[PDB]
RNA sequence: ACCCGCAGAAGAAGCACCGGCUAACUCCGUGCCAGCAGCCGCGGUAAUACGGAGGGUGCAAGCGUUAAUCGGAAUUACUGGGCGUAAAGCGCACGCAGGCGGUUUGUUAAGUCAGAUGUGAAAUCCCCGGGCUCAACCUGGGAACUGCAUCUGAUACUGGC
RNA sequence: GGUAGCUAAUACCGCAUAACGUCGCAAGACCAAAGAGGGGGACCUUCGGGCCUCUUGCCAUCGGAUGUGCCCAGAUGGGAUUAGCUAGUAGGUGGGGUAACGGCUCACCUAGGCGACGAUCCCUAGCUGGUCUGAGAGGAUGACCAGCCACACUGGAACUGAGACACGGUCCAGACUCCUACGGGAGGCAGCAGUGGGGAAUAUUGCACAAUGGGCGCAAGCCUGAUGCAGCCAUGCCGCGU
């Protein structure tokens, strides 16, 4: 489970496989992140095709978790990698054009489906 | 009759081929000198006859060979 | 289709034209078998205006190359 | 507007199961011929032969084999039925 | 396109340069300041060097300034460089691989010289016939492109034997 | 645009016939396909053809004409403070491959092959007809132009056809832009033109199928940002005003 100190692929378009994860947030003690909810990141790797920098603070939201997406029915739909994308702090919204994750119902359940609907995969 | 050229063997070290070398003679374009410009050919030969200081007269086909396009006609000087 | 045609030659408002043998195939006014003419379609009302080898194209016509509708008809401006 | 030669791969991959199933079958006859040579001999491969023959002319009446490759077979094969002793 | 008329000096001129080399130059103001300069160098009371002014010089629908290429440049040197010092000759001995080598004969023909047949695209130079005055351009006929290959002589020199 | 029901061939396959082709000294066996159109009389009908006539096609064999594939030779940017380099590199044995060649592509035996005439490796790069310069030699350089070789957003595979190693193609993938109120979907201006950006900088989303060529059509005719012409600029050259 996705927590501080962790280490992630980033589903932002030219990001590098190495993002840290600093804080988990939520104002009251936290154990693990969770999907659809935003989380503390710095860039530990940047990718000239990209527009991020290395050592810069940002903030991000959980797309895809191992434990999978799973609250109506405890039917799990999985996934094989921990990934979230990146968000901007005064202006909102996620900061790139592409997305590599599967956009699932809770991510619609924000301001965001505008950015995130190119390619729907369940 | 046929084109032949000149030449003496430098290497025998293969199953049906040599190895010749041919002088072309050639004036400098500029400083007007003639230099040698020698060229190291092989050379198709199957009745293998030959060895290092032969001199050969040779002719070109048709590609026998990757980098090989000549043949052995006579063994001229026989000497030795 | 080896065909005796006409070629793009002249300047602006002035079109001259030559006429050549070729296989076509190949572009435009390039790589021909030989000319064989100039049409001009000015020729300055003069005899020594427009040229075409009757001869020659009498050769390269038979049993030979194609001629078309507009260039059998450039016998008609040096007439003949 | 239509760009016919966006139809060419479709009517070759349809076609390929036979015109390319047919090159198949014909290295094949090439080893029912030398299977008749040890059935054997020249009272098996030139009555054996003479079933591959029509099919290598029928098949370059058709295209794809003809500027060579069939007449190459046909000739191939006279040749070794003739070296029989 | 071309022809005919209506039209009135009417609508039409620049930019650089002038101490010595270097064409044309004097006076004012500034007073080592300001503003200049291809090199020699300008400016403190005559500035032919700045800014102006009056007169000249140059080219012209152009005139001028630059980072640069060719000329001047034989100062990159083949046509056609240099090594005593001015800048380069190794402190010295021997020598492989390279460059070079007397002379009588024959022979090979790589190389040279001679003669042909193919080719060296079309534009195009140069000669020259048309088309617009001249010409740019479109060309009609010529020429050259010493080349290269393939056949064939001379048989002298060089390499080879 | 997918599927199913339905129906025909100058769409398709067999069964026939078939040359100087196949292979051989040779007799000889074998492989194929389409009619259509305009005109037109006697005889006959259910008078939307029996039948005559010319044209043009269809299937094959073998030559010319012209290209396409292949390998060489002479010509050829820099660097030696790169001196050694290499394992399909260098030779043989056997398959396969192509229209055809070769290591061309594989699998195995052999260890040679290439170097101071600079191998090996690295930086730079459309080439030549041409262009400018000076008396020329020589130097600096190859826009446009004619021809030739390569490239099609970034990349692979090659297929069709007479031909592409396919500007306006296939299977798509990558980087992307655009559409979706959200269930997956179209595409590549280094064409013709504008525009965002890059730059000290290089012209208009001009007019027109009028002429010409190519393409289809037996021909009338239809298609054509091919092409043919305007528009703008002391940017160079030439004739000429004020």
């Amino acid at each position: 489970m996705i927590q501080e100190q962790t280490m992630l692929n980033v589903a932002d378009n030219s990001g590098a496989r190495r993002v840290m994860c600093i804080k988990v947030l939520g104002g009251s003690h936290r154990r693990y992140a969770g999907v659809g909810d935003i989380i503390k990141i710095t860039i530990k790797e940047a990718i000239p095709r990209g527009k991020v920098k290395k050592g810069d603070v940002l903030k991000a939201v959980v797309v895809r978790t191992k434990k999978g997406v799973r609250r109506p029915d405890g039917s799990v739909i999985r996934f094989d990698g921990n990934a979230c994308v990146l968000l901007n702090n005064n202006s909102e919204q996620p900061i790139g054009t592409r997305i590599f994750g599967p956009v699932t119902r809770e991510l619609r359940s924000e301001k965001f489906m505008k950015i995130i609907s190119l390619a729907p995969e369940v | 009759k046929i084109r032949t050229l000149q030449g003496r063997v430098v290497s025998d070290k293969m199953e049906k081929s040599i190895v010749v070398a041919i002088e072309r003679f050639v004036k400098h374009p500029i400083y007007g000198k003639f230099i040698k410009r020698t060229t190291k050919l092989h050379v198709h030969d199957e009745n293998n006859e030959c060895g290092i200081g032969d001199v050969v007269e040779i002719r070109e086909c048709r590609p026998l060979s990757k980098t090989k396009s000549w043949t052995l006609v006579r063994v001229v000087e026989k000497a030795v | 289709m080896v065909t005796i045609r006409l070629a793009r030659h002249g300047a602006k408002k002035r079109p001259f034209y030559q006429v050549v043998v070729a296989d076509s195939r190949n572009a435009r006014n390039g790589r021909f078998i030989e000319r064989v003419g100039f049409f001009n379609p000015i020729a300055s009302e003069k005899e020594e205006g427009t040229r075409l080898d009757l001869d020659r194209i009498a050769h390269w016509v038979g049993q030979g190359a194609t001629i078309s509708d507009r260039v059998a008809a450039l016998i008609k401006e040096v007439n003949k | 507007n239509i760009k016919s030669a966006k139809k060419r791969a479709i009517q070759s991959e349809k076609a390929r199961k036979h015109n390319a199933s047919r090159r198949s079958m014909m290295r094949t006859f090439i080893k029912k011929v030398y299977a008749a040579i040890e059935a054997g001999d020249k009272a098996a491969a030139q009555k054996a032969f003479n079933e591959m023959q029509p099919i290598v002319d029928r098949q370059a009446a058709k295209g794809l084999i003809h500027k060579n490759k069939a007449a190459r077979h046909k000739a191939n094969l006279t040749a070794q039925i003739n070296k029989l002793a």
